[PDB]
């Protein structure tokens, strides 16, 4: 199981 | 050896690559050193094509010419964090200076009291992401056609000391000839050695990013491995519901492959998805040629891909200029421009 929809990028994890 | 004649042709080909990249860097630098080309009321806004945390991309129509464009709108008051700001400046400056067949072309940029605007060529074939999710997975020849374009695009960018840092199917648009257009440079940066920002998309992050190490352009070659895996499998190699679980899988050093992956493909991916930077393809003495000369790419005519001479595996349907049928639908929110300038000093360079 994992993320199937569009994935947002992170500017500062 | 593996090559007979064929070796002389490949070497000459490599020397021509060097020649091309030298000229490409001269042209890039001229625009990088010596770079408000429109305003909002010059455009009719048609439809939202995508949305993120800081704004949206809209299909727009230029009132005078009737040309269609994709307009990226960034709310200056959502671009709050320090690295969010620097990254917006990187994006504009890089896009205005690059030139390559698989990179989207910036047409105008401007700002007003509330927003920043970047107007680029409209690519009506839609995102690779939605075609991939619809069909499930691409056959290896189909994935390889796209992968080759990314390899050439990263060879170009890296030769200009540019790292891309957000490769994924969401960022790859399909044009009317079935070729790729890379369309979001929000994480791209000019880096002569290392850089340290913790940024990107979780599933595509190289381990050295996750581990808070200074890292270099090899993170793009790791991400290429993730992309090829996802294109050929239909899901990425490090796959979990929450980012923290994804990060643990990435750092472990373990990848499992579908039973339908060819052995040539698995070999390439094991060398891209390599945690040890002294062993990762793209990062070795022979640079990108370890990738271009890998057996999985044996059938690839690198020059013919660049020249767009190869027949694409898939041509998107287009009903005419302005057609948005290959994009998903999004909530439409009015574009409100405040009476008072916001964040003027923080974006004086834009
Ligand atoms: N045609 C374009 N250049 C364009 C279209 C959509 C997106 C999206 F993926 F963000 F939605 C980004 C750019």
């Amino acid at each position: 199981a994992g993320r199937t929809g569009r994935r947002q990028a992170i500017h500062d994890i | 050896g593996h090559m007979g004649a064929a070796a002389a042709k490949k070497g000459s080909e490599q020397e021509s690559v060097k020649e091309f990249l030298a000229k490409a860097k001269e042209e890039f630098l001229k625009k990088w050193e010596s770079p408000n080309t429109a305003q909002l009321d010059h455009f009719d806004r048609i439809k939202t094509l995508g949305t993120g945390s800081f704004g949206r991309v809209m299909l727009v129509k230029h009132k005078e010419t009737g040309n269609h464009y994709a307009m990226k709108i960034l709310d200056k008051q959502k671009v709050v964090k320090l690295k969010q700001i620097e990254h917006t400046l990187n994006e504009k400056r890089i896009l205005q200076a690059v030139n390559f067949p698989f990179l989207v072309k910036l047409e105008f940029s401007f700002k007003d009291n509330s927003n920043l605007y970047m107007v680029m060529e409209y690519v009506p074939g839609g995102e690779m992401f939605s075609h991939l999710r619809r069909i499930g997975r691409f056959s290896e020849p189909h994935a390889r056609f796209y992968a080759a374009q990314i390899v050439l695009t990263f060879e170009y960018l890296h030769s200009l000391d540019l790292i891309y840092r957000d490769l994924k199917p969401e960022n790859l648009l399909i044009d009317q000839q079935g070729y790729i257009q890379v369309t979001d440079f929000g994480f791209a940066k000019r880096v002569k050695g290392r850089t340290w920002t913790l940024c990107g998309t979780p599933e595509y992050l190289a381990p050295e990013i996750i581990l808070s190490k200074g890292y270099n352009k090899a993170v793009d070659w790791w991400a290429l491995g993730v992309l090829i895996y996802e294109m050929a499998a239909g899901y990425p190699p490090f796959f979990a519901d929450q980012p923290i679980q994804i990060y643990e899988k990435i750092v472990s050093g373990k990848v499992r492959f579908p039973s339908h992956f060819s052995s040539d493909l698995k070999d390439l991916l094991r060398n891209l998805l390599q945690v040890d930077l002294t062993k990762r393809f793209g990062n070795l003495k022979n640079g990108v040629n370890d990738i271009k000369n890998h057996k999985w790419f044996a059938t690839t005519d690198w020059i013919a891909i660049y020249q767009r001479k190869v027949e694409a595996p898939f041509i998107p349907k287009f009903k005419g200029p302005g057609d948005t049928s290959n994009f998903d639908d999004y909530e439409e929110e009015e574009i409100r421009v405040s009476i008072n300038e916001k964040c003027g000093k923080e974006f004086t360079e834009f």
